[PDB]
């Protein structure tokens, strides 16, 4: 009935995609790494006194399933694109993500958060002014979270479905 | 790649890895189970091209000569 938005979450492996959307759907943190093939989940949230039915495509950061993302960057309205603060290779990938969605949308301009997860961690190796600096290149927002305390969670997936809103 | 079924389900899908097609579908659904419910509300699988029926999950994935599925509750329907 209502509107729906479908939110994909992308980024390397293990750099928490699953960690963050089972955090929001279901307020729960899930400590075992499953690597993801592809999951979806569907839940009715309200954003701004709104509501609206999130649909979320986790999909897998392990290479042997890129050939899934073209299907699922084209239709995706939004996208997360994570990497772990405490995993420099997993921010070096980011730039790879932002250009298969080029191919497929003949542009960027898709709404589009540059997430640093696992920020509850101590030792981090990406600084957060490269985060910043790479998100501005992009023209996008950088929000730091952590599937573990929930600290930017909501913030991370509510800015996507405020920059559809706002198109 | 690796072989994997899709599960369908209430709120969304799951793509279950599977090493061969000996598995089990009772450990399919305990996978589904696990990764879309968490942690009793009890469940079955049905092929998705016959509604309604219950798949014997003694048997195996090979058995069933399908690789799409509904998870759906017992007291529910798809
Ligand atoms: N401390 C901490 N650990 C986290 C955080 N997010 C995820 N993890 C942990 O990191 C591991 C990998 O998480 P997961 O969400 O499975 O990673 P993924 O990005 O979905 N991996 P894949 O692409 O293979 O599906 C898990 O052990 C999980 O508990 C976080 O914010 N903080
Ligand atoms: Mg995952």
């Amino acid at each position: 009935s209502m509107t729906e938005y479908k939110l994909v979450v992308v980024g390397a492996g293990g750099v928490g995609k699953s960690a963050l959307t089972i955090q929001l759907i279901q307020n729960h943190f899930v400590d075992e790494y499953d690597p993801t093939i592809e999951d979806s989940y569907r839940k009715q949230v309200v954003i701004d006194g709104e509501t609206c039915l999130l649909d979320i495509l986790d999909t897998a950061g392990l290479e042997e399933y890129s050939a899934m993302r073209d299907q699922y960057m084209r239709t995706g309205e939004g996208f997360l694109c994570v990497f772990a603060i405490n995993n420099t290779k997993s921010f070096e990938d980011i730039h790879q993500y932002r250009e298969q969605i080029k191919r497929v949308k003949d542009s960027d301009d898709v709404p589009m958060v540059l997430v640093g997860n696992k920020c509850d961690l101590a030792a981090r190796t990406v600084e957060s002014r490269q985060a910043q600096d790479l998100a501005r290149s992009y023209g996008i927002p950088y929000i730091e979270t952590s599937a573990k305390t929930r600290q930017g969670v909501e913030d991370a997936f509510y800015t996507l479905v405020r920059e559809i809103r706002q198109h | 790649e690796s072989l994997f079924v899709r599960i369908n389900a209430a709120h969304g899908f799951s793509l279950i890895q599977v090493d061969n097609t000996k598995v089990t579908m009772k450990e399919i659904l305990l996978k589904a189970v696990k990764r879309r419910k968490g942690s009793g509300p009890q469940y079955r699988l049905e092929k998705q091209s016959e509604p309604n029926v219950a798949v014997d999950l003694d048997s195996t994935l090979e058995s069933q000569s399908a690789w799409e599925f509904c998870l759906v509750r017992e007291n529910s329907s798809r």
